[PDB]
């Protein structure tokens, strides 16, 4: 019969329809995904450098921070010496104040300086006025 | 008195034990600003005016001044367009990368032979002076007469180096243009290898009006390796190269970057300008060309050259 | 022929149901991925952060050693002044252990802790019975 | 004698020298307790009893007493359920860190105009009251006697701040349910702002019993900016809204906690409790609300504040 | 008519091949797209194993040198300790000549070395020689 | 002298003050040399000869000697080959290191009851003796006589431990060796379990030409968990397992090596061999296996274990 023929004709468009619209959908869901995908791992490889970029950074603070404390210490230590040194070398002269400083209670011409700082002093010349002042 | 005058100006460092303490002097360990000029010393610097790299690849009609230059780094501008025929590149950024880090323009030409058809077509959005015209480096052919045979052409490399060829596949617009272009109803392009093939097939469809055209180009490259052979199978839509760039190994690369050019001498440029490079750190950009010092995400660092500011 | 029109009818019937099952199984596969690819971002994760926690945790423990150092350091040191100062200024009364520790020879009120305590001492007064002792 | 006694309880200490030594006095920093409440101060926690943040959202029966719900940080439990019509949410995450992260639930109605089709519908799992009941934000629209027009409706942004959009798409059971409810074999939604859209197409399907249904609702969401318009065109299957949400910028968040709330005062919240903020470290957990200490992995860590214990 | 029905036959083919072709290059650039994520997904893999070996490698380098550095300055700085008790003990027979080295004026026997490495020396028995010499 | 006497050979260390400084005495902290030879003690190594894990998985036939082995690292060659019917398995990776880190071959065979179908299928690309064969653990099914019915059967697990089957399916490479085969003109096999479930239909087509065939194999693997059930149903193009492999866990991996295998001692082993483990670190490999050192980048890092050699 002519009309079961049309009717299958009229079921068949149908379900070619319906495979069309469904595999449309079904790609619109796929491409959906992939852009989805794509975001993830753009944020992913953005949360990477950033964290690389922190440890990085923090290495480098890190570093500098004990460079800075070695050179502090070393040269504090000397300066230390150098004031203990003097002041052995300054017994009975001068006094220090406080704050690694020696007042002087006499007065001496620059050859006295000279001699202070080459190491070779004699504190008895001028005692009697550092005991007098 | 005790060896450090407490200068007015106090210098404050970051320490392990305790956080930020005051010494007498101190230096900076970050260069932190740019001239805003880019040195062309003694890189060898390509300013790409107002066409990118694959424009000028192509062969585009407003750079055709590019023609075979060689640079040591490319800029890219943004105020760059292209006025020829609307095409597209699947997997662009790998092309640029691969181009970028070439380092030439350098094109030999080299003679197919199409016959049965008819070559060097032309388009009116790509206007070569005062008539119609195409990209430089890429042929077009259509039917000759009423007919398009099977293209099918080969070529041999015998030399030494690698040849990089550019082709391409043209998607119509309508179903009238397909067969009055190529007589064919359904187009085909096969490129192969010793060791690799492409096949591509045009998609027929409508798309957004750009410059007063709905049709499009989709580019493809080809790779050929010393003592492979190179074979083009195609029915219709083919957009066929002219020839061959010559494939280069080197220090090359490429940025994006709106400074302009100027004659003096750095060794580090970056997005920003030329950089000095006497300190190990910046804080300028973390994409660097050159003998460039590491990027940190601190401003300001500070490494003591002295002693305390302060007694005790 | 009517009998062509159903042959036709049932070759485009088998197309059809082909194609219904090649896009159902394609599809399978689709999602069989994405559910591949998710778990591989997942895992990614995972160790991305399992890497960051590690290396803020030695982070954390080298500065805490550095520190433990430094304090370690200083108070050792000032202690090894200070008992040297102490040996100094108790030369011949009595005499060190082993451990940083001074044995005394003989006997003195509490008055000769205090005067040992403030650097202000003479071990010529209890010499003789140290040397007796 | 020497300095030290000796104390009778060793303090083990990791060095960099030697691995782990004895000193005199040590001190821990690493927080790694709980109290086992959290604070209600001075932040504003809101406990969502039996109910997530979707479902005092859309209008749970339930949780209709938090209509205008403001939150500091908002509390999940793991009692929660749903009481209402089935529904699914594309995206869930996403738009529950978005709301999660807005910190209100403000909503102002609005007037929509639906000629042609039913108001107000109903649904019998979804009980408010002794009678049948839906959602309170979203109105479900059904034939009009015997036909269901295409609506088509406008709502333009005149304000200055974002306006959020939630509405749905009701997936049938048989194909007698769908054209007894939308006189059209086949649904269709669109919602389109001047520089998006969204079309969803409703799935007829069978689906497993829930509380005694197996039709589905999947919702979605639109974010209207300033000077905007909206556009809802439909044939069926469209569960509209009844107004908008009103969306800010701040600091909120959402946590998964089953810990009782106090009236104490703490900075940090983790899902186990409050926790105090005067040591550097803790090892509770490494999710964390306000300001609080960073999570390592080790448990104890000892930071040296004296001599050590034994001589030489 | 049955030349509608070729006609509707003719069409539902061509409606058929149509989606087939499409169908397929859409597979095609869909397992395209899969590749080149789960490429991508490789490079990031492999950009997260070498940021993590460089950070690792450049801790054990920093750690080595803070060792280093602890080690250098523990034994430069008793040397230096020793160094000066000897100049003490030493005071008017030897000289240092500049490197931390002594210079002896006179000869004595090994008995000497032994007096100046077990700290027990009197160097005024020689004291009139070091001056003659 | 002053306490060092200026060795002849310096000794260059690593400072963070300086860069590179001498001195009298340093150690080496980084092995960077094997001995080129793989222990066997106290591990149990398996080699693998020309055999991958999945063929002596599966029952080649020049690996029937692997049956029951059980190994604590398997060390797999690169000269290994396939000599059966061509196969193919989706996730190979995950199985392979499934399979890898079980730790035991161990097979136990079960009673399946195939009813209306002819057991023991052969092929001449699988030479067992002078006879055709094909794998040991599978069953091929075929029609018998002339129909095919559909196979449904189960089996329940009532042990304690984790059973894994190992199932497969046949693609052919035309449409009358189908028929001819399986009575249906299409195939599928279904197996699922009280919680999961996978469907596969064959994929008629043509194949690369592989030993002599252009048909293929597809290898899939089910897990079965104490208390459950598994059913498996199809109508054609089913390889029928013949049992369950016991699954175990502990310490058990694969190592790609080409190393040969001594009677030494040794702790850790890498692709290049057995490594002692006297110091902190290696610059062999990053893929280790047992107690070793850590992978760094550097080759010789040096540790001072005396004083400077110079003064001043
Ligand atoms: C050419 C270029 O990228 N310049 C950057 C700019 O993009 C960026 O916004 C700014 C601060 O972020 O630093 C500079
Ligand atoms: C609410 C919450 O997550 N509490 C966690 C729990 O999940 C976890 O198992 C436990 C130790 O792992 O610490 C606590
Ligand atoms: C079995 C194995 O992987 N051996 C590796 C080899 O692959 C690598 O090329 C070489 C240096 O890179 O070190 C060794
Ligand atoms: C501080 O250091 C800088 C380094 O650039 C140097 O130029 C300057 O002279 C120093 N100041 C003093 C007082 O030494
Ligand atoms: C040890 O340190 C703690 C720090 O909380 C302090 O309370 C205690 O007094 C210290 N012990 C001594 C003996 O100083
Ligand atoms: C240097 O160190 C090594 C460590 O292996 C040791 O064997 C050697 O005796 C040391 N040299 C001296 C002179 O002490």
């Amino acid at each position: 019969d002519l009309k079961s023929t049309q009717a299958a004709i009229d079921q068949i468009n149908g379900k070619l329809n319906r495979v069309i619209e469904k595999t449309n959908e079904k790609f619109h869901q796929i491409e959906k995904e992939f852009s989805e995908v794509e975001g993830r791992i753009q944020d992913l490889e953005k949360y990477v450098e950033d964290t690389k970029i922190d440890l990085w950074s923090y290495n480098a603070e890190l570093l500098v921070a004990l460079e800075n404390q070695h050179t502090i210490d070393l040269t504090d230590s000397e300066m230390n010496k150098l004031f203990e040194k003097t002041r052995r070398q300054l017994r009975e002269n001068a006094e220090e104040m406080g704050n690694g400083c020696f007042k002087i209670y006499h007065k001496c011409d620059n050859a006295c300086i000279e001699s202070i700082r080459n190491g070779t002093y004699d504190h008895d010349v001028y005692r009697d006025e550092a005991l007098n002042n | 008195c005790l060896g450090h005058h407490a200068v007015p100006n106090g210098t404050l460092v970051k320490t392990i034990t305790d956080d930020q303490i005051e010494v007498t002097n101190a230096t900076e360990l970050v260069q932190s600003s740019s001239t805003g000029k880019i040195c062309n010393n003694p890189h060898r610097i390509l300013d790409g005016i107002d066409c990118t790299l694959i424009d000028a690849l192509l062969g585009d009609p407003h750079c055709d001044v590019f023609q075979n230059e060689t640079w040591d780094l490319f800029v890219e501008r943004s105020k760059a367009f292209s006025n020829c025929y609307p095409y597209d590149v699947p997997d662009y950024a790998s092309l640029r990368s691969l181009v970028a880090s070439s380092g030439t323009l350098e094109f030999i030409t080299e003679g197919f032979t199409w016959t049965g058809v008819t070559q060097n077509g032309g388009s009116n959005a790509c206007k070569r002076g005062p008539g119609s015209g195409f990209f430089s480096r890429l042929n077009w052919l259509t039917k000759s007469g009423s007919t398009y045979p099977v293209l099918n052409v080969t070529m041999p490399n015998n030399d030494n180096f690698d040849k990089l060829y550019i082709w391409g596949i043209h998607h119509p617009s309508t179903n009238q243009e397909q067969t009055s272009l190529y007589v064919q109803a359904s187009g085909r392009v096969t490129v192969s290898t010793r060791r690799s093939q492409q096949t591509i097939i045009p998609n027929i469809g409508s798309r957004p009006w750009v410059r007063g055209l709905s049709s499009r180009i989709s580019i493809y490259w080809t790779i050929v390796k010393p003592g492979d052979v190179l074979v083009i199978n195609s029915n219709g839509n083919l957009i066929a190269p002219r020839g061959y760039f010559k494939m280069r190994t080197g220090k090359s690369s490429i940025m994006r970057s709106d400074a302009p050019i100027d004659t003096c001498i750095s060794e580090c440029i970056t997005p920003n300008g030329s950089i000095p490079n006497d300190k190990p750190f910046q804080n300028v950009n973390k994409i660097t060309y050159g003998a460039c010092p590491k990027y940190v995400k601190q401003n300001t660092l500070k490494l003591a050259t002295g002693m305390r500011n302060v007694p005790e």
